[PDB]
């Protein structure tokens, strides 16, 4: 209602449309144009992972939350930058994707684990740093 | 692995805040 509906929409925003389109259950259209703007460079940021390496693997409510919080904790332990939000976002809507390719129901253990960890353990950076505004700028950089 | 996704997690990240 108050402190948490900004917060509650910011994630909204920035984080779980993303992983919903991503997914196939919300279509390109369905996205707020903040969305598809970030979008941008969310997309480009997961076909310069998908260069790197490919990922494979969770069967439980009980693994998805430790092998994502493993992986996140890691990704944020060194330091908070915008640049690894977006593999945090990307990294969220892999995991996701991965369920409801196996139909094992557990793409909203996904989404929920992600939120909830952007909610404690990024938003007072983010909201610091310039929050939804900033990544709206750090998603035009070079268009090459 | 796990920590090592988070390297390249990291690194890709640190590549697009530059600059």
């Amino acid at each position: 209602e108050g402190e948490e509906l900004i917060y509650h929409n910011i994630i909204n925003e920035i984080l779980v449309g993303y992983i919903k389109y991503y997914i196939n259950d919300i279509s390109e259209h369905e996205l707020s144009p903040y969305q598809q703007q970030i979008k941008k460079i969310l997309t480009y940021y997961d076909e310069c992972l998908n260069k790197q390496v490919t990922i494979t693997f969770l069967t439980s409510v009980q693994e998805i939350k430790t092998q994502f919080t493993g992986v996140v904790t890691e990704l944020f332990k060194d330091l908070i930058n915008w640049g690894r939000i977006c593999g945090f976002i990307v990294f969220s809507a892999k995991m996701a994707k991965y369920c409801k390719d196996a139909n094992n129901h557990l793409e909203s253990t996904v989404i929920t684990t992600a939120y909830n960890f952007m909610k404690h353990n990024l938003l007072p950076w983010m909201i610091s740093h310039g929050g939804q505004e900033e990544f709206l700028a750090f998603s035009l950089h070079s268009d090459m | 692995s796990t920590k090592k996704l988070s390297e390249c997690l990291k690194r890709i990240g640190d590549e697009l805040d530059s600059n």
